[PDB]
DNA sequence: AAATGTCCACGAAGGGTTACTGAAAAAAACATTTATTTATAGTAGCCGAAAATAGTG
DNA sequence: CACTATTTTCGGCTACTATAAATAAATGTTTTTTTCGTAACCCTTCGTGGACATTT
């Protein structure tokens, strides 16, 4: 229709938003709108916030690329708990029949950190002991259930501890944006095992 | 100082409140302080938003309202009075919510969240026009809309009327009082026009430019015979049809 | 915020032109200048996912304020409604989780409140006026009185109103015959 | 009878003109919030005491 | 060397965060209709002469 027109060309500048301000690439928002597009059909924009669906939306397309955009950079900008966008996202992805999906694997999230870290120009050697300290921390047995963002947030402490002083658990914190004393009982955890 | 105001609002109130008030006037009414002390007390009063600035054409002009509504509009900020002081200048036609939107510089949000909450304090209804017709008009609870009824069950007392005369002005009226009608306002100049209709229909006929007969249509009613040709219309060809030639 | 005039001796009793229209800016500045004046620095503003959410800190609750509580359990049954009250800054949802609290630690004085169903050592009787002190008035037909007055003031507004229904009907009538 | 005024028509003269290298409201539909309540584990603020070792005279 | 003292840490307190049910009512939130450049050349105008009628 063209009021069913009217309704995708504006939530056609919502995706543009989004993407324009975390650096998503263009080939997600153009992959991200047929998720849209189908969710529409099947009676699931109705009621919910505009604004709140088209981030759950979007992240299902992040998910799926298996790129480094965690959840709660969706929501920050939108000033609401990572739970209130976190739970219309569960109600999307078991109603609308998504199956097959990429875990959210945390060795993604190492290569990610360190750019806008501003660490050594010695780049390379913080994450290849990195990545090995995590396929350490893989065979190991601590995140089953714990979280993807935290257990990789005191990696790269770790890592980073042997070679820099960037460790002061403020500046890693304004990185991973997970708590500052979450990630001590990390370091508490690992040695003891 | 605030002795002299409280004799110069009892001259307010001592007239009612039509006849509108002036200074050359109230200076002859009131003279005991020079002009040099008059108005500093108005201006003063002006602050105490009693006296209101009114117009009559062209020149100067006042007018002193009730104080039990004015301390009505205080309990508002002054935004909410703002919005108020144009919704009562209007009063007796209304106003529409974009006139009062250009006249405040008040844009659309924080014009429509004022009235909003002007209408929980009773102090704005909402009605629909008939002149022009879905348009929001406002006004006070001075119920004043004097802007017959435009929906339908017209026709429903013209039956009445052709029945009255088919047996063979001013007698129509009173045939129209009795008899049960739900009416709520008769006269002669809206009977003349209930009149034309049936004019138009050729059901009465209009003689010496008050009297009216009946163009025996009742014979009709029960070549010029429309009913009782009833047509074919079915497995034939050769009808004739008023369109199909343009 | 009035509007003002002057006395000119040219033009007496005009009307000026700035106070026509208000600003309803500099009313705003004023209010801004007296502000505290920050210099951010980005670790400031960090965000976890305890942020922008519900709830808060209760402060650990005390021996005083123990035998204000079983007691107020010990007459009433469970009566979540007045206890807000009695704690005056404290909310309906935290002594709810309390309660629960203490059927965990203390398993055996919510069965004593329970048992006890009598007048207890009757020290209560000042408790009963303790709260009953708080804007001392007969709130049983006090609520009725002025809710009488309520509904008297609306009696006046329909004969306000009626009376200004029926001089439209008399004005609307003269210039229909004019 | 004639002479002047008046009514009318037609050509004369310049005038400009045209294709050339949407938002607003209303009935409609519907998720959210509120109220439990019952287990689990992590996230986290938070104190808070309290262990403890860094450190002052 | 004695203890003061911020630091380090344990620790528990608390408070939801999903997941399924009963309503039920209030509340907000978002779609689908219903309506308010030169050169002809037509064009336009100023104008000048013909005849008709009244009047001298």
């Amino acid at each position: 229709l063209e009021s069913r027109e009217a309704t995708l060309n504006n939530a056609r500048r919502k995706l543009r938003a989004v993407s324009y301000a975390l650096h998503i690439p263009e080939y997600i928002t153009d992959a991200a709108f047929q998720w849209y597009k189908l969710a529409l059909a099947n009676n699931f924009v109705q009621g919910r916030r505009s604004q709140n669906v088209i981030a759950s939306c979007l992240y299902v397309a992040c998910r799926k690329e298996k790129t480094h955009h965690m959840l709660i950079d969706f929501s920050s900008r939108l000033q609401v708990s990572v739970y209130s966008i976190g739970a219309t996202f569960l109600k999307m992805v078991k109603k609308l029949h998504i199956t097959e999906l990429p875990l959210a694997d945390p060795s993604l999230f190492i290569q990610h950190f360190a750019e806008k870290l501003d660490l050594a120009d010695k780049k390379i050697k913080v994450v290849k002991d990195a990545v090995k300290l995590a396929q350490r921390m893989s065979k190991d047995w601590m995140f089953e259930g714990r979280r993807p963002a935290g257990i990789a947030g005191a990696c790269i402490l770790l890592a980073c501890r042997m070679n820099n002083l960037r460790r002061t658990h403020t500046e890693i914190v304004a990185v991973s944006h997970v708590a500052e004393e979450t990630l001590q009982q990390r370091l508490n955890e690992f040695k003891n095992t | 100082l605030s002795d002299n105001a409280k004799t110069l609002h009892s001259q307010m109130m001592s007239k009612g409140i039509g006849a509108l008030f002036t200074q050359q006037e109230l200076q002859k009414q009131m003279g005991i302080g020079s002009l040099t002390d008059l108005m500093s007390i108005v201006q003063e009063l002006l602050d105490k938003n009693l006296i209101k600035l009114v117009k009559q054409n062209d020149e100067l002009k006042f007018q002193g309202v009730l104080e039990s509504e004015a301390q009505k509009k205080a309990t508002m900020s002054a935004e909410e009075a703002l919005v108020y002081s144009y919704i009562e200048a209007s009063g007796r036609e209304g106003i529409w919510s974009k006139t009062i939107k250009a006249r405040t510089n008040l844009h659309q949000h924080v014009v429509l969240k004022c009235l909003k909450s002007l209408e929980s304090q009773r102090y704005v209804k909402s009605v629909k026009s008939v002149k022009f017709p879905t348009r929001k008009i406002y006004m006070l609870y001075s119920l004043q809309p004097s802007v017959e009824l435009d929906i339908e069950f017209i026709n429903s007392l013209l039956t009445i009327v052709w029945r009255f005369i088919s047996e063979n002005t001013q007698e129509i009226l009173e045939f129209i009082t009795a008899a049960q009608v739900a009416n709520v306002e008769l006269t002669p100049s809206n009977i003349r026009s209930l009149c034309e209709v049936l004019v138009y229909d050729d059901k009465l006929e209009k003689v010496t430019h008050d009297c009216y007969r009946v163009t025996l249509e009742s014979i009709l009613q029960m070549i010029f015979n429309y009913f009782k040709m009833f047509p074919a219309s079915k497995h034939d060809k050769e009808v004739v049809y008023f369109d199909e030639w343009t | 915020t009035a509007i003002q005039l002057k006395l000119n001796p040219d033009g007496t009793m005009a009307i000026d032109e700035e106070t026509m229209v208000v600003d309803r800016h500099k009313n705003a500045s004023i209010e801004n200048e007296y502000k505290e004046k920050v210099d951010e620095n980005p670790f400031a503003n960090l965000y976890n996912y305890g942020s922008y959410g519900r709830g808060s800190y209760t402060d650990p609750w005390t021996v005083e304020e123990m035998i204000k509580f079983y007691k107020a359990l010990s007459m009433w049954g469970t009566d979540f409604n007045l206890i807000s009250q009695l704690y005056p800054y404290r909310s309906r949802k935290q002594v709810k989780a309390k309660f629960v609290n203490e059927e965990k630690k203390r398993p055996i004085l919510i069965e004593l409140a329970l048992r006890s169903k009598l007048p207890p050592n009757f020290d209560e009787y000042c408790c009963e006026i303790k709260k009953n002190i708080g804007t001392v008035a007969d709130f049983n037909e006090k609520l009725i009185e002025l809710q009488n007055e309520h509904k008297h003031h609306m009696k006046e507004i329909e004969e306000a109103k009626n009376t200004a229904k029926e001089e439209d009907q008399t004005a609307q009538r003269l210039n229909d015959a004019n």
